[PDB]
């Protein structure tokens, strides 16, 4: 819990890189977790206006 | 030996009731990570702008960088950088910088 | 006050969300069950004292 | 009318303390009441802004401009006064710290225009200011480098905080 | 025209405004403003603090050199004869000297006694920014004691500040016992040290190396550091979270843009555990034994 | 004696500083001489200036910016005077550029100050193991296809030549030291006190030993920028930032009995006369070959 | 409105209340006329109520001026630096009572907008969420596709 302040806030707004394999899915369920990947609602911390959203990469 | 949620992450949860009833605990002691699921420290160093006949010259070549470009293609640049849309980094007016706060509040 | 556990506090969280989940199940077991006589420990209603 | 630009040049300063920097010369400096347009003369004022003064009257002297030469002629008197009247060494070492037109006095005609209507003209006046300052042009800025611009994106997502969050 | 005063004077007061906007008056001694009776201010300024002085030592406690000085500056410009009554005034210099030291004294042992792994240059480097210029003029300031200070130059610079706080420090300390004043130091100074973090004031450049020090001292042998979590290395914004290990148990673990920041700050947290100065830890007592 | 490369500067330019300081205190009032305008352009134009203080540069400086970018050098009576360099007596002056009728003077001057540069350079573009004497800046004739600067390096270092990544890392250096513009500083020296700043180098104290015997006060001239000094013949141009192109050509091994010697060519020419990019190269395929002239 | 004045976080001057409790109003000071009949409601305040409220409030420093003017001010000025004024022109004593209490109640921090009700230093005791919190580690540390 004790992080200076800087690494604490940068480890908290991280962006992080998700796969998703693609094979034989409905483009549509893989687009919903794929768009709230995006939006970054998957994060606890969420608001609109920060930037939070992650990287997400189908196959 | 059971708990409704693996204890893998996080903290590892124990729900005890009260003998009374009126009261929930909750025992949670952090989950430290494993040794066996790290991997070493990647250490990269290398120094190659060595002249083996001027050496302060070699000092000197790493002085030796710099570069520059265009507005455009600077900017296509620095968008891939950071996975953003082109439009973020170009300039703004004299009346949108003038409303910036001076001294914003600050927290904590 | 949950969104600022959720926040603030991940521990107390996975807490809750343990006791939720537990309840839960709970209440499938009784429902399966059909039978008055068990109560889940956590599916016990207190009055005040 | 308002005239305050010819005043400032009556200020009076207290003395310098040894060992405090040395205080640059100002020189302010008018015309009145000029037959050119205001934003005709805008385009000139702008154009020698942050020059040097001789570098001012090299492109003034070639201008086409009918405004060119009324500048110019302000911009000589004020070198002058600047050698003269206060006290500056160089006249070459003045750069032009603010140049700009206001409006003057307009007076108002008849313009005709057919079918016996007319509109209403104005014969127009303008003011050229002037303040020069004792000492080499100050640096013309370069634009932001790809460093820059980073540096900023990243301190900018460093400012970031859980909202409405506590 | 118009007809009436009420529109013209209301007026008056708009000019008097934008020619306090456009030119600000250089800030005055509030002594010499309107309303000012120095002594129910002094006897203010105690009741307020819930403390008993002796009003003698506290008017001493405000006085300064500087202050005597410009008097005397005042005196021998303008022939007058003071020297016996303003010699006798007393000034302020060995109260704020019995202040000072037994106020580093105090601090000291309170944080000697609530983190017992603090080393003596951890300790020595609180008491040293508790003491500092900065945030002892900020308490005083807002105590009134900038009010109340004798002094030539208004903006009373710093250190004729710090002075004249502990000042007042050794005052209360004459009038009533060590354990009152300690109750005032750790009060309006140790509150100062709330938010703050530990490196915010020790400053120390080389974590690691303190770490392992404090690790020998110990008898605990070698921090490997081993990198647990991470995402993107190829990006221009990764992260890193690089634990420390101690015969293969985890003893703390940061964050950073990279790997070395991130291993520098796993060491920053792993002294924070040990030295006791942390989140979670115990906050302050404030109580009445 | 146990000195580091840093030590060595330090202890130079602390010595040119006193001497500064000597030379300053000479004069002990404002006192003022009238310069007279001998050009072409503004005659009869009168300057009255502060002896010992005032330069021909801060004479420029009361006619026009023109004459300050476009004068290399100023000829006083009949001698070239470095734009810097202050004004003794009373006297007369004229100003000369690189344009004019007669450059000659300008030309040699420029050549000078290039070869100059080259040798800061070169004695500080070597690793500190190694050590790096520096002979002289032999006068040639500018139809000479370039300006050169003699060197001797350590016996170690004696059978390597140079790779066109070398040369190139002579002339980025070079570059960088125009990019910041420096004064070309000058002061006039007793060989009693010059003799001291150059120490170590040998050669150095020998072309002191000969320059100041061919002048009956025992005179040295002294040219510095930035950290650099160096001894030279005739004046040099105002600033740095007056070169534009500039080489470091090639280098050739020349051999004494007594030393071995290597010749640095190079080849620069200013932002006036700047020269078209073929030309350019032209010129500079010209100035690989062996340039010979001593006497 | 909100985005058109200034704002501020919740705090207290010195971390008041914390050690202990220090009455942030520092001196007071009255200016009413003997004559106006504006200035009534003040003149009866001075009368009966300022004594005890000097009483009341031994730490703060009182200074009553009667003289020629038309509207009654009362003066608040604070630890803080911070001043405020105010008009008691044409009120009861009830009135007036009623608002020197506000005045002594108060911090002297500015009045606008507070951006949010708490202020915590160290809100996160037990952790600060981040996106590796809740996730688990798998062996060897590999990545997704990574192979070893
Ligand atoms: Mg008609
Ligand atoms: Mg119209
Ligand atoms: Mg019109």
């Amino acid at each position: 819990s004790s992080f200076s302040k800087a690494p604490q806030q940068w480890a908290t707004f991280a962006r992080v890189w998700y796969l998703l394999d693609g094979k034989m899915q409905p483009p549509g369920k893989l687009a919903a977790m794929a768009s709230v990947k995006l939006q970054g609602l998957h994060k606890p911390v969420y608001h609109q206006l920060s930037d939070c959203g992650d990287h997400v990469v189908i196959m | 030996t059971y708990s409704s949620l693996p204890d893998d992450y996080n903290c590892k949860v124990e729900l005890a009731l009260t003998s009374d009833g009126r009261t929930i605990v909750c025992y949670h002691p952090s989950v430290d990570i494993p040794y066996e699921h790290t991997k070493p420290i990647p250490r990269p160093d290398p120094v190659h702008n060595i002249e083996e006949t001027h050496d302060l010259v070699l000092k000197t070549r790493l002085e030796e960088k710099g570069e520059h470009l265009e507005q455009g293609p600077m900017i296509e640049q620095l968008s891939k950088m950071f996975f953003t849309t082109k439009h973020r980094w170009y300039p703004r007016g004299q009346y949108h910088r003038r409303r910036r706060k001076p001294n914003p509040p600050k927290d904590r | 006050v949950l969104a600022d556990l959720a926040i603030y506090e991940p521990k107390t969280f996975k807490s809750l969300a343990a006791l939720a989940k537990r309840r839960r199940e709970e209440g499938f077991a009784a429902a399966l069950g059909d039978g008055k006589e068990p109560d889940g420990i956590f599916s016990r209603v207190v009055q005040h004292r | 009318i308002s005239r305050k630009w010819e005043k400032k040049n009556k200020i009076v300063y207290p003395p310098q303390l040894p060992g405090e920097p040395r205080r640059p010369a100002e020189i302010y400096h008018c015309r009145r009441q000029i037959k050119y347009s205001k934003d005709k003369m805008w385009y000139l004022a702008k154009l020698i802004r942050g020059m040097s003064i001789d570098q001012a009257l090299a492109q003034l002297e070639f201008s086409d401009k009918k405004g060119a030469q009324i500048i110019k002629e302000v911009l000589l008197e004020a070198q002058d006064m600047a050698v003269r009247d206060h006290n500056v060494e160089f006249r070459s070492n003045l750069y032009v710290a603010e140049s700009t037109s206001g409006r003057g006095q307009y007076l108002k005609r008849i313009r005709y225009h057919g079918r016996g209507r007319f509109g209403i003209m104005e014969k127009v006046f303008c003011h050229y200011f002037v303040k020069l300052v004792e000492g080499p042009p100050p640096p013309r800025e370069a634009p932001k480098t790809a460093v820059a611009h980073a540096r900023e994106y990243i301190q900018e997502l460093r400012n970031r905080t859980i909202t409405h969050a506590l | 025209a118009k007809k009436g005063f009420r529109a013209a004077y209301r007026f008056q007061k708009e000019l008097e405004r934008w020619r306090l906007l456009r030119c600000p008056p250089p800030p005055v001694r509030r002594s010499e403003k309107p309303n000012w009776d120095y002594h129910a201010e002094i006897q203010a300024f105690g009741h307020r603090l819930q403390e008993t002085f002796s009003l003698d030592l506290l008017k001493t406690a405000f006085v300064n050199s500087c202050y005597i000085k410009s008097e005397e500056a005042k005196r021998q410009k303008l022939g007058i004869d003071k020297e016996a009554a303003l010699l006798n005034l007393k000034d302020n210099q060995e109260l704020s000297e019995q202040g000072i030291s037994f106020s580093q004294t105090c601090l000291t042992q309170f944080f000697e006694d609530a983190f017992p792994d603090l080393p003596t240059e951890g300790v020595t480097s609180l008491v040293d920014f508790l003491t500092s210029e900065e945030v002892v003029c900020h308490v005083a300031r807002n105590l009134a004691v900038e009010q109340l200070a004798l002094s030539a130059e208004f903006p009373v610079p710093p250190p004729v500040l710090r002075q004249t706080f502990f000042a007042v420090i050794g005052a209360l300390l004459q009038s009533s016992g060590p354990e009152r004043t300690a109750l005032f130091i750790r009060d309006f100074l140790i509150t100062q040290m709330t938010g703050k973090e530990l490196f915010e004031m020790w400053t120390i450049t080389n974590p690691m190396g303190l770490l392992v020090e404090e690790l020998k001292k110990r008898k605990i042998s070698a921090p490997e550091s081993r990198l647990t979590r991470q995402s993107g290395s190829t990006t221009a914004l990764p992260v890193y979270f690089v634990g420390l290990y101690c015969d293969r148990k985890l003893i703390a673990e940061g964050p950073g843009e990279t790997v070395l920041v991130a291993e520098e700050e796993a060491a920053r947290v792993a002294l924070r555990k040990l030295f006791g100065f942390t989140e979670n830890r115990r906050p302050w007592d404030y109580s009445k034994p | 004696s146990q000195l580091s490369p840093t030590e060595l500067i330090e202890m130079q330019n602390d010595l040119f500083n006193k001497e500064k300081n000597r030379q300053l205190s000479l004069t002990p009032r404002t006192e003022k001489i009238e310069v007279k305008h001998v050009g072409k352009t503004d005659p009869g134009t009168v300057f009255v200036m502060n002896k010992n203080i005032s330069t021909p540069y801060s004479c420029a400086m009361h006619l026009s910016e023109w004459y300050c970018r476009k004068s290399i050098l100023a000829l006083v009576d009949g001698q070239p005077w470095d734009m810097y360099k202050p004004l003794t007596k009373s006297c007369e002056i004229k100003f000369l550029t690189f344009k004019d009728d007669d450059p000659g003077e300008v030309n040699k001057a420029y050549w000078r100050s290039c070869a100059m540069m080259m040798g800061c350079v070169i004695e500080r573009a070597f690793k500190d193991e190694y050590v790096v004497s520096l002979v002289r800046a032999p006068e040639v004739p500018v139809i000479a296809g370039a300006f050169c600067y003699d060197v001797v390096l350590d016996k170690r270092l004696d059978e390597w030549m140079p790779t066109k990544e070398n040369l190139h890392s002579f002339t980025k250096d070079a570059r960088a030291l125009i990019y910041k513009d420096l004064p070309f500083e000058t002061l006039e020296v007793e060989a009693k006190v010059a003799l001291e700043i150059f120490q170590h180098n040998k050669y150095k104290l020998d072309f002191i030993e000969e320059k100041a015997s061919q002048n009956p006060e025992r005179i040295v001239k002294l040219h510095r920028f930035g950290d650099f000094i160096d001894v030279s013949e005739g004046p040099l141009i105002p600033r740095t930032s007056i070169c534009f192109q500039y080489e470091v050509s090639a280098v050739h091994n020349l051999q004494t009995q007594s030393s071995l010697v290597r010749r640095f060519q190079g080849l620069s020419l200013p932002v006036h006369l700047r020269a078209h990019f073929t030309i350019w190269n032209k010129l500079l395929e010209r100035s690989r070959k062996m340039v010979t002239e001593d006497k | 409105t909100a985005r058109g004045t200034a704002s501020r976080f919740l705090t207290s001057v010195l971390h008041n209340g914390l050690g202990r409790y220090v009455q942030q109003l520092q001196r007071l000071s009255f200016s009413l006329s003997r004559d106006a009949p504006s200035s009534r409601g003040a003149r009866e305040f001075v009368e009966r109520e300022v004594t005890d409220f000097a009483r009341r409030n031994p730490g703060v420093v009182i200074y009553v001026n009667p003289r020629p003017c038309c509207v009654p001010r009362v003066v608040a000025e604070y630890l803080n630096g911070a001043v405020r004024e105010e008009s008691i022109h044409c009120k009861s004593v009830e009135e007036i009572a009623a608002l020197v209490q506000k005045l002594a109640d108060q911090s002297g921090l500015d009045v606008i907008r507070i951006r949010k009700p708490f202020h915590t230093d160290s809100p996160s005791i037990q952790g600060q969420w981040h996106p590796f919190t809740n996730k688990p580690t798998t062996l060897g540390g590999l990545r997704p596709r990574e192979v070893q």
